[PDB]
């Protein structure tokens, strides 16, 4: 296989989509998909959303390298907060351009892997997997805990948008907090999408 | 807007 494990490493690569200037991505590698041992769940700097990319088959990934540096475990600061803040609703602030408010009704997942001092985190209004180090936002007041309140993981899965297609896929994960909520990675796309599968 | 629907 790999022969070699590049899970918690910096990686830094080109992104060839096309004849003009190529734009340079540094991240984190959070984690190898078990499933899909192919399939890296990346943290790259500058990005809000965590991508999934084959990291060594896509041809979008050029001249891919790893660095030496691995990223220790920062560990918990506040973990019993972290712990209790693990799956639940949130209203997450952002300031936009202009300055004024942006509020956002979320969920928190789980506590990233690699980036221990971060959690995975998804929205009602964009249903991807985000991660943002809530313990600081929380602090700030950026964030509010709202009082709101047969793993299916290696199937392929199938939508149908608008035009009537398939959308084909993978379930990947699964969240120990709320096992009815899951991980999808499809084909056509690097963005780890976020659904509950066991809602009736 | 923000990333990807």
């Amino acid at each position: 296989g790999s022969r070699r494990n590049i899970v918690g490493c910096r990686i830094q690569h080109g992104w060839k989509e096309g004849n003009g200037p190529v734009t340079q991505w540094k991240g984190t590698v959070l984690d190898q998909v078990p499933v899909n041992p192919s399939l890296y769940l990346i943290k790259y700097d500058g990005f809000d959303c965590v991508y999934g990319l084959e990291l060594n088959k896509d041809e979008r990934v050029s001249a891919l390298e790893v660095l030496p540096d691995r990223v220790a475990t920062s560990r918990i600061s506040d973990a019993h907060l972290a712990d209790t803040m693990i799956g639940k609703a949130v209203e997450h602030m952002f300031e936009t351009e202009d300055g004024s408010k942006d509020e956002w009704r979320g969920m928190v997942l789980a506590r990233a892997p690699v980036m221990n001092t971060w959690f995975y985190i998804t929205y009602e209004k964009d249903p991807v997997l985000y991660m943002y180090q809530l313990l600081d936002d929380y602090k700030e007041g950026d964030l509010r805990i709202m009082p709101d309140s047969d793993s299916l993981v290696g199937k392929q899965v199938e939508y149908a948008k608008e035009d009537g297609s398939k959308r084909t896929g993978m379930v990947i994960h699964q969240v120990e907090a709320k096992p009815s909520v899951y991980f999808i990675k499809f084909d056509d796309d690097f963005h780890i999408y976020v659904y509950d599968l066991v809602k009736t | 807007v923000r990333k990807k629907r």
